[PDB]
C-alpha cells in the first residue's frame, strides 16, 4: 500500500515562492531515493530533481538549477521541494515519485503521486459564474457554463454525483481574457424534463467558490 | 543528453490488435536503463516495464520490451480499452534522465455521427452583461469535426473556441462544445444563431440554430 500525496501548490505571482512536500507510506522512505517530476499542461514528463536515500546526494535539471532545492525529512517520510524566484514556464502538475534504490536518479519510478499544481502568474484568483445550458423545447441535452475563473481547476458533478451518466465534462478553455471556462452537459430522457430535478455542483476551491445550480427548461 | 523520440504522435487501433510503440535515442545505450509508464488522463504516470521487460506490479503479460542501441519498441498484445492512455519511454543510464515525448494509444472504433445541439445565452449571463452561445456535437467519431457559426446569416470567424472531451471509457466516442463569444449587444441586435456541423458520418452538414427572443 505505497501512498504518496503531494501538497503546497497552488498560484503564485513570477520571482514567488513555494514549498512543496510529499508525506509518504507503505514503504521504508529513509531506503530509497527519491525524485520529483513535472508536467506542463498538455505537454510530457519532465524530470526536475532527485535525492538519495541519504539526502547527501542531490541532482538537477539544468532548467532549475539555484531556484529549486530538493530536501526530505526521514524522521517524517516527507519529501520536499522548495522553489523560489519562480517562473511562468515552472507552471506545472508537480509529482513525487519513489526511486527503486537509494542511490538518485539511476533507477525506475516505481511509484508516483497524483501531484500538486502549481501556477506561476501575475493574474488574480477569480471565481466563476454558474449559467444554465437549459434544455430546449426522446432525449435532451442540458448542463452549465461555468464561466471566468482562474486559476485552473474547476470541478463539476451532477445531482451530487447521483447522475454519471451521459455526462461530458469539457477540458477548460483560456479564452482572450486570460479566463478560463468550461461547460459540463448531460443527456436526459425527455420525458423527465421538469419532473426530475438536474442540478450542476460546481467547484473552484481556489476562490473558494462552491455552487449547486438548478437547470431547468 | 539522450534525447528520446517516441513514434508515432499518436496510435489508432482497434481492441484486440497490437500495438507497436517506438522510443528512439540519440545516442546509443543499453536496454537495462529504459523505463515506460503509461499515463491516463487526470492520473500520475504508472510504471510499466522496464530494464528491460520486466513488469512491474499489476501489468498484464500482454505488454512487453524489446530493442537495443538506439530503437526500442513497447509492443501491447491484444489491446484491452483499458490500455488506452499515453505512453513514454524514460532513460535512467545517464545523466540527466529524460524522457520521450509520449504516444498517446486512442481506441479505434466504428464512424459515429454526432447529435448536435444548440444553446442560448442565459437570461443569468446576459443580465451579468455578457453572451456565450454554445453547440453541442455528442458521442461521435471520428474526432475531426467542423462547428460553422452564423449570426443573422454572417460566418463567424474567431470569436468561437472549442472544447473536445477524452475518449468516453464506455462507447468510445468523442463529444465537443463550440462556444461563440459575442457582447450583449451584438447578441441583443441579430435575430438568428446557428451551428453548422460537418462530420463523415454525416452525408451532409446539420444546421442547429435559434431565433432570439422566439
Ligand atoms: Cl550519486
Ligand atoms: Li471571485
Ligand atoms: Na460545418
Amino acid at each position: 500500500q505505497v501512498q504518496l500525496v503531494e501538497s503546497g501548490g497552488g498560484l503564485v505571482q513570477p520571482g514567488g515562492s513555494l514549498r512543496l512536500s510529499c508525506v509518504t507510506s507503505g514503504f521504508t522512505f529513509r531506503s530509497y531515493a527519491m525524485t520529483w517530476v513535472r508536467q506542463a499542461p498538455g505537454k510530457g514528463l519532465e524530470w526536475v530533481s532527485s535525492i538519495s536515500h541519504s539526502g547527501g546526494s542531490t541532482k538537477y535539471a539544468d532548467s532549475v538549477k539555484g531556484r529549486l532545492t530538493i530536501s526530505r525529512d526521514d524522521s517524517m517520510d516527507t519529501l520536499y521541494l522548495q522553489m523560489n524566484s519562480l517562473r511562468a514556464e515552472d507552471t506545472a502538475i508537480y509529482y513525487c515519485a519513489k526511486d527503486q534504490i537509494s542511490y538518485p536518479a539511476a533507477s525506475p519510478l516505481d511509484y508516483w503521486g497524483r501531484g500538486t499544481l502549481v501556477t506561476v502568474s501575475s493574474a488574480s484568483t477569480k471565481g466563476p459564474s454558474v449559467f444554465p445550458l437549459a434544455p430546449s423545447s426522446g432525449t435532451a441535452a442540458l448542463g452549465c457554463l461555468v464561466k471566468d475563473y482562474f486559476p485552473e481547476p474547476v470541478t463539476v458533478s451532477w445531482n451530487s454525483g447521483a447522475l454519471t451518466s451521459g455526462v461530458h465534462t469539457f477540458p477548460a478553455v483560456l479564452q482572450s481574457s486570460g479566463l478560463y471556462s468550461l461547460s459540463s452537459v448531460v443527456t436526459v430522457p425527455s420525458s423527465s424534463l421538469g419532473t426530475q430535478t438536474y442540478i450542476c455542483n460546481v467547484n473552484h476551491k481556489p476562490s473558494n467558490t462552491k455552487v449547486d445550480k438548478k437547470v431547468e427548461p | 543528453e539522450i534525447v528520446l523520440t517516441q513514434s508515432p504522435g499518436t496510435l489508432s487501433l482497434s481492441p484486440g490488435e497490437r500495438a507497436t510503440l517506438s522510443c528512439r535515442a540519440s545516442q546509443s545505450f543499453s536496454s537495462f536503463s529504459l523505463a515506460w509508464y503509461q499515463q491516463k488522463p487526470g492520473q500520475a504516470p504508472r510504471l510499466l516495464i522496464y530494464a528491460p521487460s520486466n513488469r512491474a506490479t499489476g501489468i498484464a503479460d500482454r505488454f512487453s520490451g524489446s530493442g537495443s542501441g538506439t530503437d526500442f519498441t513497447l509492443t501491447i498484445s491484444r489491446l484491452e480499452p483499458e490500455d488506452f492512455a499515453v505512453y513514454y519511454c524514460q532513460q535512467y543510464g545517464s545523466s540527466p534522465i529524460t524522457f520521450g515525448q509520449g504516444t498517446r494509444l486512442e481506441i479505434k472504433r466504428t464512424v459515429a455521427a454526432p447529435s448536435v445541439f444548440i444553446f442560448p445565452p442565459s437570461d443569468e449571463q446576459l443580465k451579468s452583461g455578457t453572451a456565450s452561445v454554445v453547440c453541442l456535437l455528442n458521442n461521435f467519431y471520428p474526432r475531426e469535426a467542423k462547428v460553422q457559426w452564423k449570426v443573422d446569416n454572417a460566418l463567424q470567424s474567431g470569436n468561437s473556441q472549442e472544447s473536445v472531451t477524452e475518449q468516453d471509457s464506455k462507447d468510445s466516442t468523442y463529444s465537443l462544445s463550440s462556444t461563440l463569444t459575442l457582447s450583449k449587444a451584438d447578441y441583443e441586435k441579430h435575430k438568428l444563431y446557428a451551428c453548422e456541423v460537418t462530420h463523415q458520418g454525416l452525408s451532409s452538414p446539420v444546421t442547429k440554430s435559434f431565433n432570439r427572443g422566439e
